[PDB]
């Protein structure tokens, strides 16, 4: 597929500053590099305030809580497709991708 | 920084 990098809604470095001034509405995502770590980061907008869930990389598969995704857009389309919520304990959900500034 | 328990 698609690498990531060239997704509409991987913005790369951008601190999180910059996200809560891209993301709008409840549900808006992005996904990004990693700024105090080195993991991807999918930031999503929730009842005002950026939520930050860290992808887990293991074993050749990306995941939240959740099932396992051989990539990173996978799982994105999943969590869009199903609007299943990203944790249990979050109960956040993914609604629209929010484009790279650039 | 704070993220989402997951
Ligand atoms: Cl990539
Ligand atoms: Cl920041
Ligand atoms: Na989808």
């Amino acid at each position: 597929g698609k690498p990531l990098h060239e997704q509409l809604w991987y913005h790369g470095a951008i601190p999180r500053a910059e996200v809560a001034e891209l993301l709008v509405h409840s549900g808006d995502f992005l996904v990004r590099e990693g700024q105090s770590q080195p993991d991807y980061v999918l930031s999503v907008l929730w009842d005002g305030l950026p939520r930050h869930f860290i992808i887990q990389s293991l074993d050749n598969l990306y995941r939240l809580e959740g099932e396992g995704f051989p990539s990173i857009p996978l799982l994105i389309d999943h969590l869009l497709s199903t609007q299943q919520p990203l944790t249990k304990k979050s109960g956040v959900v993914l609604h629209r991708a929010v484009p790279k500034s650039r | 920084p704070v993220y989402e328990p997951v």
